[PDB]
């Protein structure tokens, strides 16, 4: 296997430099007449690549019959064919390319005296030294971290980024047409008595000068277009990942800490991207046309500097790592900076009823002093990087100068050659030091939108929603065993084996102390969360089986502390159904909860728009509210979560009549939860849920009877 | 119920006291006034 193989090329290679070395030269030279010297090399470059490539593909197809041994002798033979291909077809396209250049100035030495170079042993070697690190290359290639994460958000932009390359380029062409069409300054303005020349090349300047201000307007346009959309779409990405994780995701991640991460951190990222990304292509082009010049200067110090440049990309592969470190702690100190405001200007009463507001002032300075420590490094990592960039450049520039120095002196280099290629590569040498500028904002950038690309690739730990929406829902809710844990404090069971079922038609009080767990039953009830152990049935269906706006329009709930959002009273009562509802539906609702003698005394009416905190709203009025905008729905399930604290004597009539009058009583089944006996009285079932277990449950009149639980707690004030 | 608590009286409350019951913030709240013992107290809606 690896024998054959190692014998097949060591064969091939003599065939080569006996053979096809002397033979193919006379042939082609008898063949072909003397006045077509390029044409005698081209034949020889393709029948060497013929030959070549028949062996390989005989070597090939020999050691595919064998497969006891390993891959590797296959996987080192198939870079057999682009070896010969480069072997072949070097020469005679360099002279191709010699010849096409120039009509009158041939380099001459590979086109005419063909057999004086196919047969040249040296030529020979240097042939097969020159085409073994090209095909390894090309082998290499072929055979084929956060910053492509970082990266992956110009995707749907590439149609309009190489339009932005395209015109880049055309600029490029257009500034560099100048000297090729009016030479140098001095050749045309200082003639005296120019009439011809001066005015013909002031005009073509002047016109090349505009194109490529247009052009280069016309891109930066189409960029800066592309890169507002890319901004938008990833914040809304973001804020929606943010929006679709778990209820307790915000419990451990603190309001004003996620709104610096979605506001903040995406709008710093997205202006790095920007800024960094028109840099990085603008002076990769620009650089191209210079290696392109200076490629026609020396090749062979071209090549010189292109090896070398890994030597100064080194470093910043090393502290890239650290960048990201350092902006992620700045990230984290800003988002604490952020949460500190955020929860002291939230309770700006609470702050001033207590004479407090230098302790917040104090946790915020003590947040910016984290940050000032970090900004101390970047400094200094700042100067530090720019000396390093600066000298690693002049180190580029002292080797290829002194290299440079040897050649011209050894007469391998002319001097114009040599000091043409000198001025162009300095300005190589300076879009390099921009390259490595640029490196350490893009780990930076990186460094930022970590905490971002967490959000978005995160997995909320919740069920997803299902696909049920029935057209007519019963509303009958079963426990079923249901025990329940909240994820941070899980070794602590809040509720333990509530059995108990809502039937539409019925009240089923929820009773009994604080930290029961009553609130935590109405989250359940919810789907805020899901419980540890049985089962909730909504309809005989688990709730995640439902659609998520078809469940919540069909189980509405009105909290212990409503809140109520920052726009008129009409969006606040509709807040989240599909189709807008007409103002007699809410008008309707607000009549049912109470809440239209406030509405419609007030200025504006339902047009008043509410404060942030609703504090215009008083206390049982914003119940009132939070009761019409649950009761618009028409929900199957009502839950009444101590509505009842702070309604007046005029709403607390209304809900009565709501729960134990109402004609639509019969279309739904209420859990109200309260601690008022007067509504508590009429239920048909009640629960007395102590411990976050329920003692005892049955009628008002069973409990009595009892003289258990609940009889102590109506009979607690008596005593 | 703050002996309940995993760590008593150095268990983070949660933003805006969110990992707490009513009552349990109520009574915080209570013994935050209580522990300045004030001239002028003023219970509003203390105990609803
Ligand atoms: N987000 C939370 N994380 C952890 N524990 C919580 C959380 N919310 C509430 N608890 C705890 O769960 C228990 C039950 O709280 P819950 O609000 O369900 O009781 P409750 O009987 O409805 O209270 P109240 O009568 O004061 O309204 C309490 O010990 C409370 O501290
Ligand atoms: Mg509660």
């Amino acid at each position: 296997g690896a024998s054959l193989a190692w014998l097949g090329t060591v064969l091939l290679l003599l065939a080569d430099w006996v053979l096809l070395r002397t033979a193919l030269p006379r042939i082609f030279s008898l063949l072909v007449p003397t006045a077509l010297p390029l044409l005698r090399v081209w034949a020889v470059g393709l029948s060497r690549w013929a030959v070549l490539w028949l062996g390989a593909c005989g070597v090939l197809r020999a050691t595919v019959g064998s497969k006891s041994e390993n891959a590797g002798a296959q996987g080192w033979l198939a870079a057999l064919k682009p070896l010969a291909a480069a072997l072949g077809l070097a020469l005679p396209g360099l002279a191709l390319f010699r010849e096409l250049i120039s009509w009158g100035a041939p380099g001459s030495a590979d086109s005419t005296r063909l057999l004086h170079w196919g047969s040249h042993p040296t030529a020979f070697v240097v042939s097969y030294a020159a085409a073994l690190p090209a095909a390894a290359l090309w082998h290499k290639l072929g055979s084929l971290n956060p910053v492509r994460r970082l990266l992956g958000c110009l995707g749907s932009e590439t149609r309009r980024l190489s339009l932005f390359l395209v015109l880049v380029v055309l600029s490029s062409l257009g500034e560099m047409a100048i000297p090729f069409f009016t030479g140098r300054l001095t050749d045309w303005i200082l003639q005296d008595g120019s009439a011809d020349t001066f005015t013909r090349n002031l005009t073509l300047m002047s016109i090349l000068t505009i194109a490529s201000a247009v052009l280069e307007f016309v891109g930066d346009g189409i960029y800066n277009n592309t890169m507002g959309h890319v901004h938008s779409h990833l914040q809304g990405e973001v804020f929606g990942a943010v929006l679709r994780q778990e209820t307790e995701f915000f419990q451990q991640n603190q309001t004003g800490n996620i709104m610096s991460r979605v506001t903040e951190d995406t709008s710093t990222l997205s202006d790095s991207l920007s800024e960094n990304l028109s840099l990085f292509l603008w002076y990769l082009v620009r650089g191209l046309c210079l290696l392109g010049i200076m490629l026609w200067g020396s090749v062979s110090l071209t090549m010189v500097t292109l090896i070398t440049l890994p030597l100064l990309f080194l470093l910043p592969k090393k502290v890239g790592k650290w960048y990201q470190l350092l902006e992620v702690q700045v990230r984290e100190s800003l988002a604490k900076s952020s949460q500190v405001a955020i929860e002291a200007l939230s309770a700006m009463p609470t702050v001033r009823s207590f004479a407090n507001e230098e302790g917040e002032a104090q946790k915020f300075r003590e947040k910016l002093q984290e940050i000032k420590t970090l900004n101390q490094k970047e400094a200094v990592a700042y100067a530090v990087n720019s000396w390093t960039t600066s000298i690693s450049c002049m180190l580029l520039k002292v080797g290829i100068l002194y290299i440079g120095g040897q050649l011209v002196t050894s007469g391998a280099v002319s001097s114009g050659n040599l000091v043409t290629f000198v001025l162009y590569q300095m300005q190589f040498t300076q879009a390099v030091e921009v390259l490595l500028s640029i490196y350490p904002r893009v780990q930076k950038a990186v460094g930022s939108s970590e905490k971002i690309f967490e959000y978005l690739d995160r997995t909320p730990r919740c069920p997803p929603s299902g696909l049920l929406t029935p057209l007519h829902l019963e509303g009958l809710v079963q426990f079923q065993d249901v025990s329940f844990a909240y994820p941070n404090r899980p070794d602590v069971l809040v509720l333990q084996g509530l059995t108990f079922t809502l039937r539409p038609g019925e009240v089923t009080a929820l009773v009994g102390p604080n930290g029961s767990g009553k609130s935590t039953v109405a989250a359940l009830l919810q789907n805020l969360y899901q419980p540890t152990g049985g089962q909730l049935l909504l309809d005989g269906k688990p709730l995640p089986q439902y659609e998520h706006r078809y469940l919540h329009r069909q189980v509405a709930a009105v909290g212990q502390e409503p809140q109520v959002f920052g726009r008129s009273l009409q969006e606040n009562i509709a807040y989240g159904l599909t189709q807008k509802p007409t103002m007699e539906e809410i008008t309707a609702a607000a009549v049912k909860s109470g809440a239209h003698s406030f509405i419609s005394g007030l200025p504006q009416g339902y047009d008043t728009e509410v404060d942030e905190a609703g504090s215009q709203l008083s206390g049982g009025q914003r119940q009132a509210v939070a009761l019409a905008r649950a009761l618009i729905r028409k929900p199957c399930v009502l839950i009444l979560d101590d509505a009842t604290s702070a309604l007046d004597a005029n709403s607390q009539l209304q809900v009565e009549q709501l729960l134990y009058e109402s004609p639509e009583r019969y279309s739904r089944s209420v859990l109200l939860i309260t601690q008022h006996l007067s509504l508590v009285e009429q239920a048909d079932h009640i629960l007395f849920l102590e411990g976050g277990a329920i003692r005892e449950g049955g009628t008002h009149q069973q409990l009595m009877e009892k003289k258990g639980c609940y009889w102590a707690m109506v009979q607690a004030p008596a005593d | 119920f703050i002996q309940e608590m995993e760590h008593g009286i150095y268990t983070d409350v949660g933003e805006k006291g969110s990992q707490l019951a009513a009552g349990q913030k109520q009574r915080l709240a209570i013994a935050r006034a209580l522990v300045r013992d004030p001239r002028v107290l003023i219970l509003d809606e203390a105990t609803s």
